[PDB]
């Protein structure tokens, strides 16, 4: 039971790091599409002026 | 007039987006999935015991 | 044991439903950001045209 206590703490930590980098990669995809539409906007900007 | 054609197409693009956002907001899947995952977790606990 | 496999199968179906709803709301938040940047761009489009 004590063993399960410490390894439960460890797996909780593993979940914390997993979620912390999962949100990071999700934001990375968000920034990717952000750069895409910003490039489209810059295309329109060079076209207009 | 090229700019006005661009304005017109942007108008209908914005209208389509405004329709889609309203529809998917009316879907309201967040609360439904919250209930579903609560049921899932409790059923998982039942299967575990 | 039969109870076990039936429990596991129905909980797996519950998993599939939950994952479907989760990806639906993920696309919903993606569309939310879509609306955000699209209306931002539309503001500048109306500013010029």
């Amino acid at each position: 039971s004590k063993q399960m206590e410490e390894e439960s703490a460890k797996i909780k930590d593993k979940y914390e790091q997993a979620n912390s980098f999962l949100k990071i990669m999700n934001d990375l995809q968000t920034k990717t599409e952000k750069l895409e539409y910003k490039k489209d906007a810059i295309v329109e900007l060079r076209s207009r002026i | 007039i090229a700019d006005n054609l661009t304005y017109r197409k942007n108008l209908r693009e914005k209208d389509a987006l405004e329709r889609e956002i309203a529809e998917l907001e009316a879907r309201n899947a967040q609360e439904d999935y919250d209930r579903l995952i609560k049921e899932a977790h409790y059923l998982e606990a039942h299967r575990s015991k």
